[PDB]
RNA sequence: UUUAAGAACGUGUUUAUUU
RNA sequence: GACCUGGCGGUGCUUCAUAUCCCUCUAGAGGAGCCUGUUCUGUAAUCGAUAAACCCCGAUCAACCUCACCACCUCUUGCUCAGCCUAUAUACCGCCAUCUUCAGCAAACCCUGAUGAAGGCUACAAAGUAAGCGCAAGUACCCACGUAAAGACGUUAGGUCAAGGUGUAGCCCAUGAGGUGGCAAGAAAUGGGCUACAUUUUCUACCCCAGAAAACUACGAUAGCCCUUAUGAAACUUAAGGGUCGAAGGUGGAUUUAGC
């Protein structure tokens, strides 16, 4: 059986995501891509090192945020910026937020020599597309 | 560089910035080790000679 | 702090590879003629044979940066068939997505 | 390196090997089961070994009206949450080892005699807190299947009553 | 007690407000800024498309939202200061290749990422016509021996491409010097083109 | 779930939201359709999702949320249907009004319209029905036709038909043209695999035909692919009556003269009778063939050969 | 702006390749992945230095993720003094 | 394109729960992310071998780490002048004696680029992100000891000395200083004189005809010796005068004239310092008025510059001054000023920011019609600043005069929202507003239903140190608009807080329960009002109990109200 | 009614404001 | 002793299989040479897969490197707030094979069986109602076709601790790290594949109206041997080309694969 990026069924109490709830054969169906830049594209260079990029900040933010993060990240790039949209949780206080932000929007700044800005969208609880 | 990002984060989690779950996995059964009496010996002074 | 100690031998030889490739770039442009003499072609075929072996580019193994695989690697994302298909098949690498037709 | 490092879930699961072969046809005693732990329960944003308090994350942003700066817990201090985080652990842990002396019924292992509380309230307004349910047996049957093969199914054997004439059973 | 979210913005909005000042610049997707009931999703059995509060799919779209008409109309408005006008003179391209018979092509690479360098970017081609040259037979019939299969007989075109510089200034000025140099040449004429 | 107020404040949500949509774009919001409303939205949610179903959307509550049934009983807890009970109120009080005009014909005395498809009837009914109870509700409805029903039946049984739109398999006929000498002319297209081909087919000729301005017997040299360019013409009975001038590219041998043909066949349609039209269709000449090579398999040999087997 | 513009679409390019599905043997099967990239030409006409410096800046400024850009600018020149008249 | 009206500073986070509702999280939410950036910072220069790879092309040099150490460890001239450049004070001059005794010829501008770096600091470190009253010159520093140590002495030595003492409130040794340099036949800069200029009035406090005097003399000197002066000399003469309100205001303007004589033109602190020094806490303020007057027309129409450090703070005062006249029609031309050009940035930081748009926005909702009012409410709040409680308090004082107390019910809802929910004199000043007079059932029932949110606030508190306190008027006034209403129901459970908390009940919540009885035909339900009012010891509800027996009561309930009294 | 057709080691697979 | 469920039956009846069971079509394998993998043997000298569901499989790949093997030598807080390709895939996550070229799995309720393991259908209807998962529907490729993809719960303690991570156990002057050199062969058997045994052929031209060849100088090696070139620091060794050489082989036993 195919198990890549699926979530088994269960008795039924157990609540996934949209983006959790779809396997990879949905990407272009019925999902996006929560990385966009141009280096997969024809032509184009430098698609490995926007990889290890990626890769980094999932995690930077995953234990700058820790259990604050409601859903996968989505980064975009146009041109030199790099824009980390992210699903937050309303459980930490404001002025924790603002410090993060600003730490982190910083850190990475000098850390990859571009710009970064980083916007957050608080939900009350971890939206549920359904229960398997 | 591996160092670098190796080295970062290890540093940014001793200054409480960054929460590496895997770290604290791997902490909490090196300490239970301890108490078990599974504790890595001292070198040039271990079981053989 | 790299993945293994394969790893780092590749790393090392990556870097030694970068200091002697204009030295070893000048001494071969004289061994790949038939102009100079052959007394000169052959001092300078014990010349660059001297150097050190890690100086070689054909001792460099294209490993995967996350896992140090050495086989089934992407030349394009540096990445082996099993950390690519982890990311195209969570959708987070721009552009992938699995073929049919 | 720190992109062979997973998160605490992928960690825990595959440690507790709670889905595995092994699990399926009673092929693992019970004895020493591994307990699941959570190692962000009495952890703190900001904190760390090296003890620095970074204003509006660890500590007040402002400081008898006025903005704190970045300051460093000293040797002597420092060491006193280290081990005053421990005794909050054990003590937490401690708790759970404790075992709560259940009333037993008409032996220890055994689940005849048991008490299950009152029956859960109806839709419409209906309540049974009156009423108190007792086991009286408890039986582990089986199905041959196809697939599987041996099925195991539980049978419950209870009884219910207010103390004034009303009982009644059930499986 | 807990701290309490304040109602979206999106009310307070009227209906012939100024969307430009909301949306100024490219932004992403936000719920409380947008007034709109706008859905996204796969809808599960006998369900509705998930709502844009807490939607991920919304957050991977690049939106135009900064970009309506209103917006567009008005920004060009303020970019006409700018620009400059096209000789009326020039109407055709006949007549622009009468008075400027040199075409010098060059492009131009826009990738996301924080190196702006491509290689690709230091080609320099150069295109003209050998009518539109002072040559006479002989100079004619030798430069198009020398350029080689640089020149199209069919549509009389010279065409030179340089690569070989880092720069893009350079490549152009190595393209002129060669057709200067062959230019030269043709009309020279040496002894041993006797034996022809 | 979702109640009469929810939707309630889900039109007022859609109603203010048409309007700021209208004011972003800059149009009138009294005249704004919901086709511009779509196309709106497409403009600044772009999405290339291959699922339509997928794509954001904005549309009116009552299309978006699934109908639902209203309440059926009261304060009093009364239920407002006399056949309440039976869970199918609405499927058997449709059965009972039928069956009660089938009895009322005893005491005093096609090609467009389509059976109601059984999914079709659910919404009408707002009942989750079975396949064995449509049936039963079609054979009284059936049955009521059959009988002389009245001006009032008719309309009745015409709630449950709906229309089918017949397509027509009448091939079309191309623009006779004329060239600048005034000879009258059809060009057409034609495709076999790979291959693809315009033909010119002049009204009046020797039987001349030029592919890629070369004479056909010199660019077919074989009899085969000869034999596909002749028989458009034999067909018809008009052999020596035309002259062809076509461009075929792509493909090979083979693929470009039944490209060829198929494009002739099309430009000579114009020249030519309707039942002629209708006899060259019927003997496979105007239809474009879609047998194109399969692709190859992993873990295959071919298309559909596999490797060799081995038991043990 | 008072722009001449054409605009056609090129045909698309789809680049595939086959990757092993397991992590150990079973050759056999194999999972298949593609990008697809797509095109769109917009072609100018009759413009000069400043006029294209701010159109461009404007659309360049405003290309949205994922796409990118080959702006290739046709000048128009004249033949050089040199070339005028030959020396020899 | 403009400002958004419905949202907050861009600087923020455009999000219902990170957005500041109050005036104090829109300030110390941009602390803690400021504090982030110092975070981060403190990481990159402790840590710059992370930071030091570049793959910025081009160059990026603002996204590289900073090094504050010295890196040449030699004794010589040109590493002292990189510990000069750190601005390394500790350092440098214990390195500086190090060089002096070793006997190496130290040039005379490397000795004075070391006193500009103590002078200026005063011998002290900067600040950095990790290791007011009195004087804070000091008689045992090196300032003084180094100036002893230097064999030669020009101009600038004594002119970088006077100025570093001046600006440690050194004033009375600046001019003992100043005396030495006229003894050695030397000349001061424009600089050295301005600061001169503040020791003279700053040193003693005498009077202004005295002190009058003794700047004139500076000034003749700074002629004597081709000396011309600069805006910031004009400003300290003004900025120094304030103390002086009303003797200084004909020489303030005397000084403005002569600014204007030299072709100086007088920035936005020169008349900063004008305003100040006429503006004084009288009533007419007849002066005071002719002169903004006269301000406005010169600076209408005008696009300012930087030039002096106060140029800040002009327009938070001359608002001041157009709220004590009571002038709408000159706050117009102040905030029309403020719009022209790139003015809006001179109006300061974020305390200067309120101050302003409060006097300004406060003298809106007096003195103009209330459908303007209502416009400038949209605009400014919140996108502008955050009120504070008295702003809604004088905005509902307006709706009041106009007659349009339909728009309370949205009132106290955005003062929820920017923090005011708890305040005690708020909530006491819209319900008696809304109670004040009968009004018809549509208005009537609105105002119930947000007498019914205020009447909650008071129930949960954030404050739990001390017990739930209803005031008077408060509990007043939320019973008797659920009668008016029609909400009888909940008017008759407000009955027990009144003796519960000892809260007189007035006679018109009294007087109007009778109706609400009598509607009911309930005897029970008069007879409790009766006894509410009796418990108080009311003279009206001896009165009052006779009618109720009259209209509707029960025998025995009769002579059981007399006995209770 | 209708050819023949043998065999498969032993255990282990379910609870608790400037000033 | 009597039953429930399932499995099995060289168990009955009936209806079927669509490249599938038989009969019936087309081209192959099994014979020869070569390439390549595996098993045995051999060597001081890896590991893993290894009925269907291993055998040009992990490898979209080994001259050094890769490399984990052997011999010799060398280092000891060691590139790492160490490390280990050490044992355990019968502790696991992860990614998969297989039935599946299936259509069923099942929460929550109700009822039957005297309230047993269990079971639950008849449409002119007799107790079943059913969320959810899968199929289906949609989507990709050139459609409505077809091919892909998809394909649940479970079955084989199926495969992988040597992708990486990881529980348990074990080594810490060595089961770790580095350097030099070196083995990866063939008595033998076998799997897969390539090229041939020829005249529907061979060579040349052409890319389909030709001329020659045609049995001991024919057809037939991508083999051997020799030489040259390419890549590389390094080639009797890898690849290409040339020369020389002209072998078996005369369509292949029991048996066997694929294809609408
Ligand atoms: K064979
Ligand atoms: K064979
Ligand atoms: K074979
Ligand atoms: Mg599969
Ligand atoms: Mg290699
Ligand atoms: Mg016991
Ligand atoms: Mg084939
Ligand atoms: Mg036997
Ligand atoms: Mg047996
Ligand atoms: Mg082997
Ligand atoms: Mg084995
Ligand atoms: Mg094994
Ligand atoms: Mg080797
Ligand atoms: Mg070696
Ligand atoms: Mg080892
Ligand atoms: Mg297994
Ligand atoms: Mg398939
Ligand atoms: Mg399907
Ligand atoms: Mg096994
Ligand atoms: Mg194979
Ligand atoms: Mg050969
Ligand atoms: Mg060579
Ligand atoms: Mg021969």
């Amino acid at each position: 059986k195919n198990r890549a990026a699926r979530v088994r069924v269960s008795k039924g109490d157990k609540p996934v995501t949209y983006e959790e709830a779809h396997a990879p054969h949905y990407i272009a169906h019925r999902k996006g891509w929560l990385s966009l830049h141009t280096g997969n594209l024809d032509g184009e260079d430098h698609a490995a090192e926007r990889t290890v990029e990626d890769v980094f900040l999932r995690k930077f933010m995953w234990g700058t945020f820790p259990g604050c993060l409601a859903d996968q990240l989505v980064l975009k790039r146009r041109g030199n910026q790099l824009e980390i949209c992210a699903v937050v949780l309303r459980q930490l206080s404001p002025h924790k937020y603002y410090f993060l932000v600003g730490y982190s929007e910083t850190l990475l700044s000098y850390f990859y020599k571009c710009p970064v800005r980083l916007h957050l969208q608080t939900v009350p609880s971890k939206v549920v597309y359904k229960y398997l | 560089n591996h160092h670098t990002y190796a080295e970062l984060m290890q540093t940014l989690r001793f200054l409480g910035l960054y929460r590496d779950e895997h770290q604290d996995f791997m902490d909490e059964q090196k300490r239970l080790k301890k108490l078990r009496g599974k504790e890595k010996p001292k070198k040039g002074e271990g079981k053989r000679a | 702090h790299y993945v293994d100690w394969r790893m780092w031998r590749d790393v090392k030889r990556r870097k030694m590879a970068y200091e002697y490739a204009d030295e070893r770039l000048r001494i071969n442009s004289l061994r790949k003629n038939t102009i100079l003499p052959k007394i000169l072609q052959d001092v300078a075929d014990e010349e660059i044979a001297a150097l050190p072996r890690d100086s070689c580019p054909v001792r460099i193994r294209n490993r995967c940066v996350m896992t140090s695989r050495p086989r089934g690697v992407k030349r394009r994302w540096r990445l082996s068939r099993i950390v690519f298909r982890h990311l195209a098949d969570h959708g987070q690498l721009s552009g992938i997505q699995r073929a049919t037709w | 390196s720190f992109f062979t490092k997973l998160t605490a879930d992928e960690l825990w699961k595959g440690a507790l090997a709670e889905t595995g072969a092994g699990a399926k046809k009673g092929r693992g005693k019970r004895t020493k089961k591994k307990k699941r732990k959570d190692l962000n329960r009495g952890q703190i944003i900001g904190e760390g070994r090296y003890g620095f308090l970074w204003p509006g994350l660890n500590v007040p942003l402002m400081k008898n009206g006025a903005v704190q700066t970045i300051a460093q817990r000293s040797k002597e201090e420092q060491e006193k949450v280290e081990a005053d985080m421990i005794q909050q652990r054990e003590e937490w842990d401690r708790k759970k080892k404790m075992k709560v002396k259940r009333e037993r019924g008409w032996s220890g292992n055994s689940w005849g005699g048991i008490s299950l509380g009152p029956p859960d309230p109806g839709p419409c307004g209906e309540t049974y807190e009156d009423f108190d349910t007792r086991i009286l047996e408890v039986r582990n049957v089986f199905t041959m299947t196809a697939k599987e093969g041996r099925k195991k199914s539980i049978r419950v054997l209870v009884a219910v009553g207010n103390g004034k004439g009303a009982a009644g059973f059930s499986i | 007690p807990r701290r309490k979210a304040l109602p979206p913005r999106t009310e307070k909005m009227a209906v012939d407000q100024d969307w430009p000042s909301v949306y100024p610049v490219a932004a992403p997707f936000k719920p409380s800024a947008v007034p709109l009931p706008v859905r996204m999703g796969y809808p599960v059995k006998k369900g509705v498309p998930m709502a844009k509060e807490g939607n991920l799919e919304l957050l991977k779209i690049p939106n135009f939202l900064h970009l309506t008409p209103v917006a567009i109309k008005k920004h060009c408005e303020a970019l006409k200061d700018f620009c400059t006008e096209w000789p009326a003179a020039l109407d055709s391209d006949e007549k622009c290749e009468k008075h400027f018979p040199i075409e010098i092509d060059s492009t131009d690479y826009v990738s996301s990422g924080p190196s702006v360098r491509n290689p690709r970017a230091r080609v320099v081609v150069l295109r003209v016509k050998l009518s539109s040259l002072n040559l006479d037979d002989h100079a004619k019939k030798k430069l198009i021996k020398l350029v080689g299969e640089r020149y199209c007989k069919t549509t009389d075109v010279l065409t030179i491409k340089t690569d070989r510089c880092p720069l893009r200034r350079q490549n152009y000025d190595y393209a002129v010097y060669l057709l200067t140099v062959l230019y030269h040449e043709s009309w020279n004429t040496e002894e041993w083109e006797k034996s022809k | 779930t979702y109640t009469e107020d929810f939707i309630k404040k889900q039109i007022e949500e859609f109603n203010i939201g048409k309007r700021h949509l209208a004011n972003m774009m800059g149009e009138d919001p009294e005249t704004f359709t919901q086709e511009d409303i779509d196309r709106a939205i497409a403009y600044l949610f772009p999405s290339g999702l291959f699922e339509k179903r997928a794509r954001p959307v904005m549309k009116h509550p009552e299309q978006i949320f699934p109908r639902q049934r209203a309440i059926q009983w009261g304060e009093d807890g009364r239920p407002f249907h006399y056949l309440f009970y039976t869970g199918k109120q609405s499927y058997y009080s449709l059965m009972h009004d039928v069956y009660g005009m089938l009895l009322n014909l005893e005491k005093h005395q096609v090609i467009g319209s389509r059976w109601l498809i059984k999914e079709e009837l659910e919404e009408m009914l707002v009942e989750k029905l079975s396949d064995l109870d449509y049936m039963q509700f079609i054979r009284l409805l059936e049955k009521l036709l059959t009988s002389q029903c009245g001006a009032a039946e008719e309309e009745f049984v015409q709630r449950f038909r709906r229309s089918v739109t017949l397509e027509s398999k009448k091939q079309l006929i191309e623009p006779v043209q004329y060239d600048e000498q005034g000879m009258a002319f059809s060009k057409s297209e034609g495709k076999r695999k790979t291959a693809k081909a315009e033909a010119i087919v002049y009204k009046h000729g020797s039987g001349r035909i030029k592919v890629n301005g070369i004479d056909y017997q010199l660019y077919f040299p074989i009899t085969q692919d000869r034999e596909q360019l002749m028989f458009p013409f034999h067909f018809v009975d008009r052999l020596g009556k035309h002259d062809v001038t076509c461009t075929v590219s792509g493909g090979g041998r083979s693929a470009q003269a039944g490209a060829i043909r198929l494009a002739m066949a099309k430009a000579l349609c114009s020249f030519v009778t309707e039942d002629e039209v209708e006899w060259m269709r019927q003997a496979g000449l105007l239809t474009t063939d879609p047998r194109v090579r399969e692709r190859k398999k992993p873990g295959q040999e071919g298309a559909r050969r596999k490797f060799t087997w081995k038991k043990r | 702006l008072g722009i001449s513009i054409k605009v056609h679409e090129p045909p698309r390019k789809i680049e595939r390749f086959t990757l092993l599905q397991s992590v150990h043997i079973y050759k056999k099967h194999r999972v298949q992945y593609e990008m697809r990239t797509l095109y769109r030409c917009l072609e100018l006409e009759h413009l000069t230095g400043s006029t294209a410096d701010v159109y461009l800046e404007y659309i360049q400024r405003n290309l949205p993720e994922g796409v990118a850009m080959e702006v290739t600018k046709t000048q128009l020149e004249q033949l050089p003094e040199h070339i005028k008249e030959p020396i020899w | 394109v403009n400002r958004d009206t419905t949202a907050v500073p861009y600087v923020f986070q455009d999000d219902p729960y990170l957005m500041p509702a109050s005036s104090l999280e829109s300030r110390s939410f941009l602390l803690a992310k400021k504090s982030g950036e110092n975070v981060a910072k403190f990481i990159i220069n402790s840590y710059p071998k992370y930071f030091q790879k570049d793959i910025a092309e081009p160059h990026i040099p603002c996204l590289m780490p900073e090094y504050f150490e010295p890196q040449i460890k030699d004794i010589s001239e040109a590493a002292l002048k990189e510990r000069i450049e750190l601005r390394k004070v500790k350092a440098s001059v214990d390195m500086f004696d190090q060089l002096l005794q070793a006997g190496t010829t130290v040039s005379l501008e490397t000795t004075n680029s070391l006193l500009d770096l103590l002078c200026y600091y005063g011998d002290q470190e900067p600040s950095t992100d990790y290791h007011q009253f009195g004087v804070t010159w000091r008689a045992k520093n090196n300032a003084e000891r180094i100036f002893s140590l230097m064999p030669e002495k020009n101009e600038h030595s004594y002119c970088t000395m006077i100025r570093g003492m001046v600006k440690h409130r050194a004033y009375e040794q600046a001019l003992n200083l100043y005396t030495e340099l006229l003894n050695n036949r030397l000349h001061a800069d424009v600089y050295t004189f301005n600061a001169l200029i503040e020791a003279t009035v700053c040193a003693i406090n005498e009077k202004f005809e005295e002190k009058w005097s003794k700047i004139l003399e500076l000034l003749r000197h700074m002629v004597a010796q081709k000396v011309k002066p600069n805006l910031q000399t004009f400003n300290t003469i003004l900025k120094c005068l304030r103390r002086f309100h009303v003797f200084a205001r004909s020489p303030a303007l005397q000084v403005l004239r002569e600014m204007k004589a030299i072709g100086i033109e007088p920035s936005l602190a020169t008349y900063h310092h004008i305003i100040r020094l006429f503006d004084q806490p009288g009533d007419p303020l007849k002066r005071s008025s002719f002169i903004i007057y006269d301000i406005m027309n010169e600076l209408m129409g005008k696009r300012f510059s930087p030039k002096d450090p106060d140029d800040d703070k002009f327009f938070q005062s001359a608002m001041s001054i157009c709220s004590s006249l009571r002038d709408l029609e000159l706050a117009y031309q102040v905030h029309g000023l403020l719009k022209t050009g790139d003015n809006w940035k001179f109006i300061g930081p974020d305390q200067h920011r309120n101050f302003y748009y409060s006097k300004f926005f406060d003298l809106i909702c007096l003195m103009e019609q209330i459908d303007v009012t209502l416009k400038w409410y949209e605009d400014l709040i919140p996108s502008a600043y955050f009120p504070h409680s008295q702003t809604m308090i004088h905005l509902l004082q307006a709706l009041d005069v106009a007659n349009r107390l339909e728009v309370i019910p949205k009132i106290w809802k955005d003062s929820k929202e920017y923090g005011h929910t708890f305040r005690s004199d708020l909530r006491e000043e819209i319900l008696m507003l809304m109670a004040r007079d009968k009004h018809p059932p549509e208005l009537q029932v609105a105002f119930a239903d947000c007498a019914a949110d205020i009447k909650s606030a008071y129930e949960s508190q954030p404050i739990r140190q001390t017990a739930q306190d209803w005031p008077a008027t408060s509990l007043n006034c939320i019973a008797i608009l659920f009668l008016r209403a029609g909400r009888t129901q909940e008017a008759w459970k407000m009955l027990g807080l009144f003796r519960k908390h000892n809260k007189i009940p007035r006679s018109e919540l009294l007087n109007e329960l009778m109706d609400s009885a009598k509607v009911s035909n309930s005897p029970s339900q008069a007879i409790e009002v009766v006894e509410l009012a009796s418990a108080f010891s009311l003279p009206i509800c001896e009165g009052l109990t006779q009618r109720v027996m009259s209209d509707f009561a029960i025998n025995q309930e009769q002579k059981e109200a007399l006995s209770n009294l």
